[PDB]
RNA sequence: UAUUAUUUAUUUUAAAA
């Protein structure tokens, strides 16, 4: 079970807050707004992805976290219907929920889920839906576990971040947005967790669809 | 100010003539009037302020530190700070790298005159503050570090190896031969000494020459004075400029060591 | 027929019947399929059958034939520079877009002035243009400078419900307490003004509180409690 | 008699040269060209106005007591056919007045269309990433068409990302060039539907462009 | 601006270019005329107090005296130097020069716009009319661009001619025809060869010939790793690499360029 | 900060500000009284341009339909395009913009002389070169003196012995050149 | 109806539209790099070329590099050297308290931390692209990826970077003599790497990793000793090679998934889905157009260390995932044995 | 990560633990990013030098109205024998004063030329203990090669040589000097310095044309 | 061509009829 809220921040177009285990990420989206000269795109929408750590300043660790979060949201946004415009997606990691010096998958997974919900609250044209879960395998008993705790990461052989794309009521997996894997694994373990992850993300969007509908429906008429 | 291309060609033809028609009309070996103040920073071991004719001003401060020369390489460090420029600017790092070569410990400055025990010696910190500058100030700064090093007082040493101790009131005078740097501007076939602002803008090339112990010493450079009219020079001009400073440098040292 | 929809879902309209594209649905220039891109309630009207999605949004996108409240941020030789919303792209307001305009006469509008205009050009690849008199119908009543008063920030759905739907009881519950004059802009701006400032202040606090409380039946108790508080 | 290959610094010939041919003495007038410069040299105390090559390639002479256009083209004759100097040729060959270029619309204003020059004539052309070498021009609304120049709509003639074949007019304001498309062979030569989000459209009428697969039509200022 | 703000007088401002010669004035024009000075005294009281608080009263009174000191003078007797204290209906030595740039007129037709601008001015003085009444600049540009030869061409122009042009069609046609026939009426190397001549070229060439009589390691550390050319490989089914030859990619290059430009018909 | 007078019947000038029906000074200088104009003349001050000044200025930049000339005041003076003697009389358009065509004969850094035609509200000077007397300076050398040390006279430029001509600009800019025709 | 297009030479084609020039080449089964679908680039390396221990006989005195590698794949050039330092570690263990109660409480409450027993290198990437300024986003992302992959792949265990501390003596007129083996003070080796990428034509992370894996297999740890205020000193010539387990070493290779369009070489062929797979991406045309790539770190024995799967462009099917993994093995098996 | 642990110290090697001809190799044209490339290598006595030079130009500067071009030379450390950043920029300003007198600047209006020199390897094999003077002649020859490969007009070739810290760059077969650099050294000596550098200049002046005319 | 102009505007005299 995961917790999520929508429309929490005032001075932005769309905000969200995603919680999983102990990882908490607050994300905000503002767009379309006037882009900078070094940002504008002649035909499509420009994105400004910013993730900030819970402790210390933004290091190069969050730079690759931006680049991965960017690769997920870019195909998820209908950029072409916002020419010469800007969208500011800012993720604030409140609690890491994991050892920052060793792992960064539980924060990447939450930033994806927080950014998607914030993009829904903002009103940006999205081509589809998205879900992200962290996956790990334990050393002694090579068992695949979904959404592992912080202690299970320190006893894992490999860690995985699976980001999927859902269409048509959240049942058809259109594509695999991101599958980031690090550790020790072979071809048999990949498709074993990939098949296991496709049904855990499938119930995440089913729960995410319920979360955003419980909030947007009272707003509209 | 800047110069128009009309008056640029007017100065080039008048300076490159066999009778060098200087703007102010001085001789190719005459300098401009200079004002030099000394001994005004009590917190520093030595200090000096120099004011050029074109409003250029430079302030030098000299601090000291007891350091072990067996582990401290350079005993003389120069830290330049030009007003209105960043500390990582090219115009600052070049002069900083050049002034640490004219004042290198063991080269232009003999490390023996600032030594203490067999283990310890003094490290001189020469800090430069250029308030105003119109041309290349490497020659104006060299005059300021000259008058400051010739008025610097370091604490007197009181003397099994133990840490050194110094007297409470009495201090010794720093007697070091401070090198001097001159700027030469070649305009066609004429060699000019101490070029002005507008003079250094039409010059074909420039020359930097050091002077210590009553003779020409390292380092010497041939950096340009303006990227517009950069012209290669005949080696006889290099010899003429290198020999012209030998003829008038003692006149400077005599007029500069009076304090 | 109204149902909640999500991006990427199947569009519940057969491709046989021609359907008009509205705000919310998107026609892929490649696959030519009609798919949603926003999240909200889907609306389909049973001559012409149009379809659109009502999604929650606060960042205004310029669209033609829209009444907006803009702020003048720049005076120039032949046009003003107007901002419809902070951080957004500015729009153009020509000097000839006024009643009784003249090339030899500059309008008496300065920066910081609120104008009630109509969007007459909303090209995606160009700067949007506004005008203080309808170039199609010749209207001019209600357009122009909004002197004094107070402007309020609301979401786009609250502003559209207040201008179009006559059943929205906010205007009615406000008239029961004080006489005022209101100007509603589709860019999320609401300009109110009363005789006394105390009445305008209570109108500001009510519209602010009614925008966040989506319970339409609570608007009567909001204005009742708000106007009763300023009397202290 | 000059060596074919030349290096920057090789003395070619002075500005004056004579020879006796058929009992009629002629004097050659050698003027500097693209790849040379008059350099004074001293060997006995007297100067001379000699021509010195300053490029890496072959020397070529042309004509306009006649004058001789002494120039040095960069590269070898075998390298020019392979076109191994495509990046160097783009920067060294600046777009002069009256040239034809292939640009890309990047910004649409109500009265102009900012473009980015990508090629230029040398049909052969010349085109160069992190190279940092690119030119840009402006196609004003008055230079879009010849029929009814004033009072046009550039939104119906160009779109951001379209490739435009336009002839230059003159250096606009130093920052930008001034181009024109008031010809039947000048205009959009390669565009895509919905600002590149659709299919490859093809020109049909003088102001109509359509894609075969999608079948969607969009108005442009085509060239055919 | 002073009425709508300091006087709170909202007014439509269109009775400026109207014909004020008509009598009696209409009720809107009488109300507009009185409004230009009715509130100007109250505005004067407000602006004066603000100039005292801002210490700008001295500059306004100084500029006001310079406005009252303006002197009207005929254009023929105007000063040659531009001054802000003297006024003339024409303040330029050649007023037709700014018309040739405004309407893009070739400089060869300046003799035409000169004789037409001067003729238009003398006609305006005779009938006490404005130069634009007898011939606007829009029609003046058409006469110099189209150059109507026959008398019919002077009358039939796209914009339409004025009555002065209609009556003087024969005179104007005789002027453009005469000015155009006056346009058709209007429409080295031995300097340096004598200084050096020919026999003295053998000296500068002999100077050349004997002035310029004064004119391989494979690698050390990185010379045999960096200048290496491209080598492309392909893994077979057994996992072994197979280097393709530089002639195989040559076949691919000439096969693409030849098959690229070979498209001249699409169904 | 100090009080100069408490008489409300005065016209405040430079170095002077009004406050509470009383008059105070904003600079440090001598009090001046001319008719009813009360002002304070500060010690050090830049050149204050006025209408009709034979000045010498240097071109800073070529702007939109004007030039920025360095006169030596608080701001750059503006030299409009329709205020100089153009080469071919008018612009030869269309081809290039107005700004690019100006750099062909009047680039940045060029030195010239002109007359202050009028003043802007902020005090900026508006120059003009509408006579043969004003033009582009050459055949000489430039020097600069303080503007206050320029004695007023009928003639701005004078002929000097030795075939030399001086151009005493009232703004402090002087141009010493050989006497021309 | 029927309208013929506009002809363009291949030079201006790649400039006006990289996506068009990409599809046109793929119609002939080729790429703009003049290579087929699954054709890679040959590599040439030179190990210990810049190292202090290049010549076993003439070991350099004033050198610092513990091991280097100069790689070149296609036209990109990668230069990777490995310097090093040493750090003194303090014993902050509860064992030194000599208390059974506190030690038992530590053993019960201590949680397992598998990756805590491994260290990593601190790389510095410098991709020369003719620009000035601070570190590019590319240089920073590559440095972080090399650090995170070296640490997770377990290349450098912490016990493999320990310092067998020595004590050099001052025997009579033998000037000095060093002896080697529990000692009090402890030390650990710290490895620094600097990478300089020249003539970049595409994604160079795979080239930086493969160049670092070669340089790591050629570094020697200089033996350290203390005199008899006494800092540690490394030996002038004697050294021990870094014991890197060849089981965990892996190599990099990037693959892309491109969907073919019918508009680039009549209505039945329009609905003909055929997504192709490209190996070792290069050139600006393939880097920008292809939005669905696969980068894999494959170790011998069919073991994979790292893999990123971005599906932005065409849909990635499990068939192409199996194909990329198998195609990753045939290159890791080559790069690991093509020189040694 | 980067930089690493702050408590770590760099390795220290002790000197008491165990104990005519100047080779040259030239190449050009091998960097696809830039226009002109160069690679010079020299190994004499116990000092080996190998550096790489790239030329990115001419680049049209937006909004610029300069009459002639602007040259930008930047030295950058490599992997061995790291010099201080102040002295590197000092040699850069000295080099820019040289090529501004050689490169045809009037042939590039409103544009600039950026030079990048990478001191990738400066080996030194002295037995037992300014060192930058031995690299200035090798850097001048590398830039002239990459400038010639980039199709940039250079008025005559430019080379230099070292004579005990004295670096002199000649032009026109040694007829005129374009640069002068001298660190440390002795006194009175000058005629032999200009002679030893001039013969070393002619050795580099023709060897650069060798690799430039082949390939 | 300042009653001229700058378009995401560097104009800093738009006032009179």
């Amino acid at each position: 079970s995961v917790q999520a809220e929508i429309g929490i921040l005032d001075h932005v177009d769309g905000s969200s807050e995603f919680v999983s285990q102990d990882t908490k990420v607050i994300c905000s989206v503002t767009g379309p707004i006037e882009p900078k000269a070094r940002q504008e795109l002649p035909t499509q929408l420009a994105l400004e992805i910013i993730v900030r750590p819970a402790k210390g300043v933004a290091t190069t660790r969050e730079k690759v976290l931006e680049d991965k979060l960017r690769a997920v949201l870019t195909p998820l946004i209908t950029r072409h219907c916002y020419p010469r415009q800007l969208c500011q997606i800012t993720c604030q990691i409140l609690e890491s929920g994991e050892d920052e010096a060793e792992f960064s998958l539980r924060e990447l997974s939450c930033c994806i889920n927080a950014a998607f919900l914030a993009l829904v609250d903002a009103g940006i044209a999205l081509n589809s839906m998205c879900a992200s879960i962290p996956i790990a395998i334990i050393k002694d008993t090579s068992d695949i576990i979904v959404d592992p705790t912080a202690e299970q990461l320190k006893i894992s052989l490999s860690v995985h971040t699976l980001a999927l794309e859902f269409v048509n009521g959240g049942k058809v997996v259109k594509n695999v947005l991101l599958l980031d894997s690090n550790g020790d694994f072979n071809e048999d373990q990949l498709f074993s967790l990939l098949e296991l992850g496709e049904q855990k993300c499938q119930e995440l969007v089913t729960n995410i669809r319920r979360i955003i509908q419980d909030n947007i429906s009272p707003r509209l008429v | 100010m800047s110069l128009s291309v009309a008056e640029k060609s007017y100065l080039y033809d008048s300076l490159a003539s066999t009778p060098s028609i200087r703007p102010d009309g001085r001789l190719p070996h005459q300098f401009r009037p200079i004002e030099i103040f000394t001994d005004f920073l009590p917190s520093s071991n030595g200090s000096s302020r120099i004011i050029a004719s074109d409003g250029s001003e430079c302030i030098v401060s000299i601090k000291s530190k007891v350091v072990d020369h067996h582990v401290e390489n350079e005993l003389l460090q120069v830290d330049v700070d030009i007003a209105g420029q960043r500390d990582d600017a090219l115009v600052v790092e070049t002069i900083t790298s050049l002034l640490n070569k004219v004042l290198k410990s063991g080269s232009g400055v003999d490390s023996s005159k600032l030594q203490l025990t067999k283990k310890y010696s003094f490290k001189i910190f020469v800090d430069v503050l250029v308030i105003s500058s119109h041309s290349h100030p490497v020659s104006l700064i060299s005059f300021a570090i000259y008058s400051a090093l010739n008025s610097t007082y370091l604490p007197k040493l009181i003397s099994v190896e133990e840490l050194p101790t110094f007297h409470d009131y009495d201090m010794v005078k720093l007697d070091i031969n401070p090198p001097l740097v001159f700027i030469l501007a070649v305009v066609g076939n004429n060699m000019l000494l101490d070029p002005a602002a507008n003079e250094s803008e039409v010059a074909n090339n420039g020359l930097i020459i050091s002077w210590s112990n009553g003779k020409i010493t390292s380092p010497i450079r041939s950096v340009a004075l303006n990227d517009s009219n950069v012209k290669s020079f005949k080696p006889h001009l290099l010899k003429q400029g290198l020999a012209m400073v030998e003829k008038y440098a003692p006149d400077v040292v005599r007029s500069l060591e009076n304090l | 027929m109204s149902t909640f929809i999500f991006p990427g879902d199947s569009f519940p309209v057969d491709p046989t019947t021609p359907v008009k594209l509205g705000p919310g649905i998107y026609c892929d220039p490649n696959t030519q399929e009609i798919r949603p891109v926003n999240t909200g309630v889907l609306h389909v009207s049973a001559g012409v059958q149009t379809a659109y999605i009502d999604y929650s949004s606060k960042r205004y996108i310029p669209s033609v034939n829209d009444f907006v409240i803009g702020v003048i941020i720049g005076t120039f030789s032949d046009s003003y520079k107007v901002s419809l919303q902070n951080f957004s792209s500015s729009v153009s307001l020509s000097y000839m877009a006024f009643p009784n305009a003249s090339k030899k006469n500059r309008p008496t509008l300065q920066v910081g002035d609120l104008v009630y205009a109509r969007v007459c050009t909303a090209e995606k690849e160009l700067e949007a243009e506004i005008e203080c008199f309808d170039s199609t119908t010749g209207r001019d009543a209600g357009f122009g400078i909004l002197e004094d008063g107070m402007i309020i920030d609301v979401n786009l759905n609250f502003a559209r419900q207040l201008l179009f739907n006559n059943d929205f009881p906010l205007l009615k519950v406000l008239a029961a307490h004080t006489k005022f004059e209101v100007a509603i802009g589709l860019n999320g701006k609401i300009w109110v003004k009363c005789e006394e400032l105390s009445n305008t202040l209570a109108c500001y606090r009510t519209i602010m509180e009614c925008c966040q409380k989506n319970d339409t039946a609570a608007f009567k108790d909001i204005a009742k409690r708000q106007f009763k508080e300023i009397l202290t | 008699q000059f060596p074919e290959i030349a290096y920057p610094g090789k003395l070619i010939c002075p500005q004056y040269g004579t020879e006796n041919k058929d009992g009629e003495d002629i004097i050659f007038n050698y003027v500097p060209g693209p790849g040379t410069k008059l350099i004074q040299y001293e060997h006995n105390g007297r100067t001379l106005e000699a021509i010195t090559a300053t490029l890496v390639g072959t020397v070529r002479c042309e004509e306009e007591v006649k004058n001789i256009l002494v120039s040095v083209l960069p590269g070898t004759e075998k390298g020019r056919k392979t076109n191994k100097y495509a990046n160097n040729d783009f920067a060294n060959n600046l777009p002069k007045e009256g040239d034809i270029v292939l640009t890309r619309v990047t910004r649409l204003s109500l009265q102009r269309a900012n473009v980015e020059i990508l090629a230029v004539e040398d049909a052969t052309f010349s085109v160069s990433s992190d190279l940092g070498e690119t030119f840009r021009g402006i196609i004003r609304s008055q230079d879009v068409r010849s029929t009814d120049r004033d009072r046009v709509k550039v939104i119906e003639c160009f779109k951001p990302g379209d490739i435009v074949r336009a002839q230059v007019l003159s250096l606009g304001d130093g920052t930008n060039y001034y181009l024109t498309t008031a010809r039947n062979d000048l205009g959009v030569v390669f565009a895509r539907a919905a600002n590149g989000a659709g299919g490859l459209m093809y020109a049909t009428d003088w102001q109509m462009m359509t894609s075969p697969v999608t079948g969607a039509t969009e108005k442009r200022k085509c060239a055919k | 601006y002073l009425l709508e703000n300091f006087a709170n007088f909202k007014t439509s401002k269109k009775y400026q270019l109207a014909d004020w010669r008509i009598r009696p004035l209409s009720k809107p024009m009488t109300a507009y005329a009185r409004a230009d000075t009715h509130f100007l005294l109250n505005i004067y009281d407000q602006l004066r107090n603000k100039l005292i608080e801002s210490n700008k009263l001295a500059g306004v009174l100084y500029e006001s005296r310079n406005v009252a000191k303006r002197r009207f003078e005929y254009s023929k007797y105007r000063p040659l130097t531009p001054s802000s204290e003297v006024y003339s209906p024409i303040e330029k030595e050649s007023p037709w020069k700014i018309l040739m740039y405004q309407y893009n007129i070739p400089p060869e037709r300046e003799v035409l716009v000169r004789e037409l601008y001067q003729w238009r001015d003398l006609i305006a003085r005779r009938d006490d009319e404005s130069p634009r009444f007898v011939m606007p600049n829009q029609l003046l540009a058409a006469l110099v661009a189209y150059t109507p030869t026959d008398v019919i061409g002077v009358v039939s122009l796209t914009n339409g001619v004025t009555e002065h042009v209609r009556q003087n069609a024969k005179l104007l046609a005789n002027l453009i025809r005469d000015a155009l026939r006056n346009i058709k009426n209007t429409n080295a190397d031995g300097i340096l060869l004598e200084t050096i001549s020919v026999p003295q070229i053998r000296d500068v060439m002999e100077r050349f010939s004997v002035l310029c009589n004064s004119n391989t390691n494979s690698s050390i550390l990185l010379g045999k790793i960096l200048p290496r050319e491209e080598h492309d490989i392909a893994y077979s089914k057994d996992g072994l690499p197979n280097k393709v030859k530089t002639e195989d990619i040559r076949i691919r290059a000439q096969n693409f360029k030849s098959a690229l430009a070979n498209l001249e018909d699409i169904i | 900060g100090e009080l100069v007078t408490d008489d409300p019947i005065w016209m405040r000038g430079h170095g002077t500000y009004f406050l509470d029906n009383m008059t105070y000074s904003s600079v440090a200088g001598t009090v001046s009284r001319v008719n009813r104009l009360l002002s304070v003349i500060p010690l050090k001050g830049r050149y204050a341009p006025e209408t009709g000044d034979h000045v010498v200025g240097r071109i800073a930049e070529v702007g939109n339909k004007r030039w920025k000339v360095d006169i030596g005041g608080k701001q750059h003076a503006v030299l409009m395009l329709g205020s100089v003697n153009l080469p071919g009389g008018i612009l030869r358009r269309k081809s290039e913009s107005d700004e690019l065509q100006m750099r062909s004969f009047l680039k940045e850094g060029d030195l010239l002389n002109a007359e202050v035609q009028s003043l802007f509200q902020d005090g900026s000077a508006s120059l003009h070169t509408r006579s043969l007397k004003y033009g582009k300076l050459r055949n000489g050398m430039f020097c600069q003196v303080p503007s206050s040390l320029i004695v007023r006279a009928k003639n701005h430029t004078h002929n000097l012995p030795g075939n030399i001509t001086v151009v005493l600009g009232v703004n402090g800019y002087i141009w010493l050149r050989k006497t021309s025709q | 109806i029927e309208i013929h297009p506009i002809t363009f030479p291949p030079e201006v084609l790649a400039r006006i539209s990289p996506e068009l020039s990409l599809q046109r080449h793929l119609s002939l089964g080729i790429r703009p790099c003049l290579r087929k679908y699954e054709e890679f680039r040959d590599v040439a390396i030179e190990n210990n070329t810049l190292s202090r221990y290049a010549d076993a006989g003439n070991i350099d005195t004033k050198n610092n590099i513990l091991g280097s590698n100069v790689l070149k794949s296609g036209k990109t050039i990668v230069i990777t050297s490995i310097t090093g330092g040493i750090i003194e570690e303090t014993s902050a263990a509860i064992k030194d308290l000599d208390d059974f109660g506190e030690e038992e409480l530590f053993e019960v409450t201590k949680e397992e931390d598998i990756i805590a027993n491994y260290a990593s290198v601190y790389p510095v990437v410098e991709v020369e692209r003719g620009r000035v300024g601070a570190c590019t986003d590319e240089e920073m992302t590559i440095s972080q990826k090399l650090h995170d992959s070296i640490l997770h792949s377990r290349i450098l265990p912490k016990k493999a970077l320990k310092v067998k501390a020595g004590v050099r003596s001052a025997n009579e007129d033998g000037t000095f003599s060093v002896l080697y083996p529990k000692m009090k003070r402890k030390w650990s080796y710290v490895l620094y790497a600097k990478i300089v990428v020249l003539s970049r034509t595409g994604p160079v992370f795979d080239l930086c990793w493969n160049s670092l894996m070669y340089a790591l297999q050629s570094v020697k740890l200089p033996r350290a000793f203390i005199d008899e205020t006494y800092e540690i000193i490394c030996d002038q010539t004697k050294s021990v090679p870094l014991m890197i387990n060849a089981k965990n070493i892996a190599f990099a290779s990037n693959y892309g998934i491109v969907e073919l369009d019918p508009e680039c070489q009549v209505d039945i062929d329009m609905d003909k889905l055929n997504t192709v797979l490209i190996a070792d991406l290069d050139t600006e045309a393939e880097e920008t157009s292809i939005h669905s790539t696969i980068s894999i770190l494959a170790a011998p024995s069919g073991n994979y260390k790292q893999l990123t799967l971005v599906g932005g462009g065409a849909k990635i099917t499990p068939e192409m995932i199996k194909r990329s993994l198998l195609l990753s093995r045939v290159r890791a098996d080559d790069l690991s044995t093509r020189f040694n | 990560r980067l930089l690493g642990p702050a408590a770590a110290k760099p390795m220290a090697f002790s000197n008491t633990t165990t104990h005519s001809e100047q080779e040259l190799s030239l190449h050009t044209g091998f960097i696809e990013n830039c226009n002109g490339s160069a690679l010079v290598e020299a190994r004499s006595l116990g000092h080996q030098t190998s550096l790489i030079t790239a030329v990115y130009g001419p680049r049209s500067i937006r909004g610029s109205f300069t009459s002639q071009g602007t040259i930008s030379i930047q030295l950058k450390n490599g992997l061995l024998e790291k010099y201080n950043t102040n002295e590197l920029k000092e040699v850069s300003s000295f080099l820019m004063g040289i090529f501004n007198s050689v490169v045809n600047l009037s042939r590039y209006p409103k544009s600039g030329i950026d030079i990048f020199v990478y001191l990738t390897y400066d080996k030194d094999l002295t037995n037992n203990p300014s060192q930058i003077s031995s690299l200035i002649p090798h850097c001048i020859t590398s830039i002239t090669l990459a400038l010639a490969d980039a199709g940039i007009e250079l008025v005559d070739m430019a080379g230099a040589g070292e004579a005990n810290g004295t670096v002199v760059s000649f032009i026109k077969n040694g007829e005129e000097i374009v640069g002068f650099w001298k660190d440390d050294g002795d006194d009175e000596d000058l005629l032999e310095c200009l002679d030893r550098c001039k013969e070393q200049y002619n050795r580099y002046r023709d060897l650069m044309i060798s690799c430039l005319m082949n390939q």
